[PDB]
């Protein structure tokens, strides 16, 4: 049993991978700047994994299939769609905003079915519950 | 441009003379370091390629710098070397020559702290390559001379010195090698010492010979090498990937 | 990797290893044997380009199509360079006792993957040194982008650095334990090296 | 019921080529005799891997032939693709029919990389009848994909003709010079038919195939040596192959060529040793004695001096047309002589057909 | 029942070799003779690490084989790789068939680095009548995985084979030799088998061997130093090694290419003059006499008179093929002359086959 990582810190390396990615560097290049910029060491270890499978020539979504736990099924078949048409860049930032979206909806909720679903349902009848 | 690299297949289009092309054939062998010279273009680039294409290059390790893509080779030992974001010229040279190049390939000095490293180069011993922009002798010294290599660093370890045009008569588009061997220094002097082997006549549009002996381009370790200098003179199929492939031979 | 069944690749000893610019890398122990070669080109479809291999290491490949050591490698205690050569090997048998129950000595590879001229330049690209006698010649030793990935994050990192995209060439030296020195020019990705990845190495 | 059938060159690759043969009359005497023939280039993308990609096409050129050809027979003997088919030898014992073909079947069924999905014709290398039950089975299998021959019998359905034998082509090009082997019975031939998609070699002892085996190299790879040397499209490097290669004219011409073919010219000659060394096992001690060519990859001028120098064997080239009787009224010797290596499989299967 | 099987190499890496000896009739009298051999270069990726990776595949190629000899046989004698078996000698002593087995198994259990998960067979070195119950008992054991085996009698069962005998490459070389061995009975020789994947070392006085040693050094070892030092595929440096090294106009080839297989030529000398110091124990004061070479590896051009001065012992190519009848119509005694040594092995298992 394994874990993801935070809708936060997701959204953070989908960010910036979208962004060198469409900037035009390598693949790998892409990858190994973002890991050798982040914070947290889970990333950087992983983002090490990912790119050395794609030194090995896979892909960046059968590299990111080592992380299903991370990066789940519609995740990587939104990047292996974007790797099979041409339009990796145009993808990943999708996936960015995707991931942008994802992480702001999930503070919002909470703050004062996954985690909001189950709360959003426990919230809207609360009330009208008691009454 | 239009590319795809000009071969030396260009004595069709009269540039060079195929004397002057073997004369440079043999010279590219023993790794004399050259330089092409010209104004805008005249065909530095394209001539530089063809020098560097025509040649077997395929038991040398060859090593190029450019700032973009515009050398193509049909060789196997070869680095290519492209500037990237915050990189000066210098970086991808000063770290290159750290490799051992057989032959250095500079697509056009114009940060002169990399030109430095460039002669620097040349006064190891490698074979080092590389474009100028300028029309003649004191447009290029002054123009290498002018962030800090003196002349007797390149001079003196620079070999030769093509100097490239454009002719037009009219509407004939004409692309020549107007001329330089650089012989050295001097001591108490005016330094660069030049002698120019071959001219061209643009009233004829032809290459004459002007003084250059056969003693002169001797330079050799010796006998067997200097012999085999004589036989590419005078005794050394369009496509570069073809051509490459019949001087590999 | 593919083939046709594992049994005709075991017969034939034979094993594709790629697909690149329209044609599949074969790696075959016969390559005068026209009629293998053809009931492959037969029977995949594809064009070939064929690489000639030892047999036993075609077998092998095959086989393990490089466990042992996906394993191995999750032991922190091998990779350690502060732990002498002497002790770290002798962790590298035990652990491998796992398999079969003996003490194998000097596993070759589990060793050349744990413990004058050298020009790697790209991608499949067949590298060229410098012989003591023989001078500039070509070698029998390529790598595709993979494996080049590898060995240069390998070289860079026994040098003591840290090459990547953001800092793609590297101009270090290694210290064989032997005192010996070696400078080492590397670049990652294709950023400076359009070619691809490449190292080179003046002993 | 009894018909004189027809032959295309299906697996030209290069070209679809047709023969028809007959009994034809003259003086009140009738011998098989050529009635006509037909030549039209195969357009591209219209076979890929040895399979028919595009069938329907593939019919409306087969039609052109036909037409051309002015011929009124409908059906038809071809031939699978060098590259579609396994042929190999297998050994098993002499018993009933069934037993055979089941055991044929079983036997090959590793020799096969794919699932049967396969169809499988054997033939005995020696004479069955020759021997007893259980002892000394020797058949040779030719295995091939449904998909391929499904193929095939669309284009050959859809072009009006109907198929009667799908033969191999290593075999088919022997049928024409079967007689002129059958006078020595006991002389080892080899017999190189190279074309432009596959280059077979089959050894004899008289017209008793002994083995055969097919080479990946072809005339394809000669054209596309120039075509990579000089930035040539694949028909103006085949152009240059033929007439750039073998004109009186062309003493400036086999420099900058024979530079550019040298490597394919040597690739060749060592396969073509490598193939006669893995032969050459139970007579030690001897050497060849002479082959014949085929095939329009062949007509590389001097090709044939210079497999005869290399491979230690005269090879020379035969003309299959002696096998039948031709009109000189309709036909002139010297160009049926001309096109003949192209032509041998097309009256190969041809002379199978009034079988 | 009592059958004239057959004998193929099977473990000959390089490549697989078979022959066919039996009973030859000529004017009334009969006996073992040449009767087919036949040889195909191992397809790599075949065998690895001396097992068969691949049985159906070596399947192909030995039943291409067979169709060569052109041979009714189904049963075969074969070997296993050198690579593939542990042979040591072992004391023990004499007692009942059960309790020498048992006894034999269980003193190999420890000198042999795997489960049994082991095929075990002893023979004895000394003939087990002439002692006693409990006293001088010496057998050496042969020792191998099942899955070797397994892979073997795989590529056997698949040929239409069926193998009665499965020896090992260092005695089976030997049976061609055993009539001049036996001539004389106190004379102590050497027997070099120089093959692609090993080279064998068997020492003897008469045709009884007093011991075996096995080191991974071999021809391979020269061809992959010609290959690094010429980046060169291995077949190339192959043909480099063999015509390279022998030709009359080789001249200028043997700077370099001895300067590349130097290393190697020395290598072997060290690990032979190794070999031959640590038998040498019980004679202190004594020299050696004779020795023979076998395999192709032998056939490195001088490497006969080099190991004659470097060993200290007279070296010398031996023709196994004069333990049986070769009749000179069907065989020139040259060639089989040229590949004895290949084929040492090939007719050694194949003198077994008849036995």
């Amino acid at each position: 049993g394994f874990g993801g990582v935070e809708g936060k810190d997701i959204l953070v390396f989908t960010r910036q991978f979208a962004t060198m990615i469409d900037a035009g560097l390598p693949l790998v290049q892409c990858l190994d700047i973002l890991a050798s910029q982040m914070d947290n060491p889970s990333f950087k270890k992983v983002l090490f994994a990912i790119k050395s499978k794609v030194e090995q020539g896979s892909t960046f979504a059968d590299a990111l299939k080592e992380h299903p736990k991370v990066f789940d099924e519609l995740y990587v078949q939104l990047c292996a769609a974007g790797e099979v048409g041409g339009i990796l860049d145009a993808i990943l930032n999708r996936l960015a905003a995707y991931r942008e979206k994802n992480e702001k909806l999930k503070s919002k909720v909470k703050s004062a079915l996954v985690a909001i679903g189950v709360t959003a349902v426990l919230l809207l009848k609360v009330t009208p519950v008691f009454e | 441009l239009d590319k795809s690299n000009l071969q030396l297949d260009m004595t069709k289009l009269g540039f060079d003379a195929q004397p002057l092309a073997w004369f440079k054939e043999a010279i590219d062998r023993p790794y004399g370091m050259v330089l092409v010279t010209g104004p805008t273009g005249s065909g530095k680039t394209t001539t530089l390629y063809s020098a560097l294409s025509s040649l077997n290059g395929l038991d040398t390790n060859i090593c190029t710098a450019e700032d973009p893509v515009e050398f193509n080779f049909a060789g196997i030992n070869q680095v290519q070397m492209h500037d990237d974001i915050g990189l000066n010229f210098a970086a991808a040279l000063r770290s290159f020559l750290r490799q051992d190049p057989d032959i250095i390939m500079i697509g056009e000095i114009r940060d002169f702290e990399t030109a430095e490293i460039g002669v620097k180069a040349a006064l190891t011993g490698h074979l080092v390559l590389s474009t100028l922009h300028t029309n003649d002798a004191p447009g290029t010294v002054s123009r290498l001379l002018n962030m800090g290599i003196e002349p007797f660093l390149v001079t003196a370890s620079l070999n030769l010195i093509l100097a490239q045009r454009l002719a037009r008569r009219l509407c004939p588009a004409c692309k020549k090698p107007a001329e330089c061997r650089d012989c050295n220094d001097r001591g108490y002097r005016g330094r660069v010492a030049i002698y120019e082997v071959m001219p061209f006549w643009d009233g004829l549009k032809e290459l004459v010979i002007n003084g250059a002996s056969a003693a002169e381009l001797k330079q050799e370790a010796i006998r067997l090498g200097m012999s085999s200098l004589r036989m590419s003179g005078l005794r050394k199929a369009t496509t570069l990937e073809e051509v490459v492939g019949n001087t590999a031979p | 990797i593919k083939l046709v069944p594992k049994e005709v690749a075991e017969k034939h000893l034979v094993v594709p290893v790629n697909r690149a610019g329209p044609s599949l890398i074969v790696a075959m122990c016969d390559p005068s044997n026209i009629f293998a070669v053809d009931d492959l080109k037969f029977l995949t479809g594809y064009n070939i380009e064929t690489v000639v291999a030892s047999e036993v290491s075609i077998r092998e490949a095959i086989e393990r199509y490089k466990g042992p050591s996906l394993e191995d490698i999750v032991g922190d205690v091998g990779d350690d360079i502060e732990v002498t050569k002497e002790e770290t090997e002798n962790i590298d048998e035990m652990a491998k006792a796992a398999d079969d129950a003996p003490v194998v000595k000097l596993v070759n590879l589990i060793l050349m993957d744990a413990i004058s001229d050298i020009h790697v330049e790209p991608y499949e690209k067949d590298f060229r040194v410098r012989f003591r006698i023989d001078g500039v010649m070509y070698e029998v030793m390529r790598p595709p982008m993979k494996l080049r990935n590898a060995i240069t994050s390998r070289l860079k990192i026994m040098a003591s650095l840290d090459i990547s995209e953001r800092r793609l060439p590297q101009d270090g030296r290694i210290k064989i334990k032997m005192g010996g020195g070696k400078e080492m020019d590397f670049r990652v990705s294709v950023c400076p090296t359009l070619f691809g990845e490449k190292v080179v190495m003046r002993l | 019921a009894k018909g004189k059938l027809v032959l295309g060159l299906d697996i030209g690759s290069t070209s679809i080529k047709m023969i028809l043969l007959k009994e034809q009359r003259k003086r009140g005497e009738v011998i098989y005799a050529l009635q006509s023939f037909g030549m039209k280039p195969l357009p591209p993308e219209a076979i890929v891997d040895g399979a028919l990609m595009n069938s329907t096409a593939i019919v409306q050129a087969v039609q052109d032939l036909m037409s051309e050809l002015k011929v009124k027979g409908k059906d038809v003997a071809i031939g699978v693709s060098g590259h579609s088919v396994i042929i190999k030898k297998i050994q098993m014992p002499r018993m009933s029919q069934d037993e055979l073909e089941e055991s044929i079947q079983w036997e090959a069924e590793q020799y096969i990389p794919f699932d049967v999905k396969d169809v499988n014709i054997d033939t005995q290398i020696l004479d069955g009848g020759g021997n007893d039950a259980t002892g000394q089975m020797d058949v040779l299998l030719v295995a091939a994909k449904k998909d391929m021959i499904n193929d095939y019998t669309t284009v050959v359905s859809e072009a009006g003709l109907a198929p009667v034998v799908v033969d191999v082509d290593a075999f088919a090009v022997q049928n024409m010079f079967s007689v002129n082997y059958d006078v020595p019975e006991r002389e080892t031939v080899v017999l190189i038919n190279a074309g432009a998609s596959v280059v077979n070699i089959n050894i004899i002892s008289n017209g008793a195939t002994v083995f055969t085996r097919d080479v990946t190299i072809g005339g394809n790879q000669f054209t596309e040596e120039i075509q990579k040397q000089l930035n040539v499209s694949y028909e103006e490097a085949e152009a240059l192959k033929i007439g750039g290669n073998g004109a009186d004219a062309d003493a400036v011409v086999p420099q900058d060529v024979e530079r550019v073919l040298s490597s394919v010219a040597e690739q060749v000659a060592g396969e073509i040793q490598r193939s006669l060394d893995f032969y050459a096992g139970t007579a030690a001690d001897s050497n060849f004695s002479k082959v014949y060519l085929s095939g329009g990859t062949a007509k590389i001028p001097a090709l044939f001096k210079t497999i005869e120098a290399r491979t230690g064997v005269p090879v020379e080239i035969l003309n299959p047309f002696r096998k039948i009787e031709v009109d000189n009224r309709k036909f002139d010797p010297a160009f049926v002589m001309d096109v003949a290596p192209m032509a041998a499989v097309a009256v190969g299967l041809a002379l199978r057909r009034p079988g």
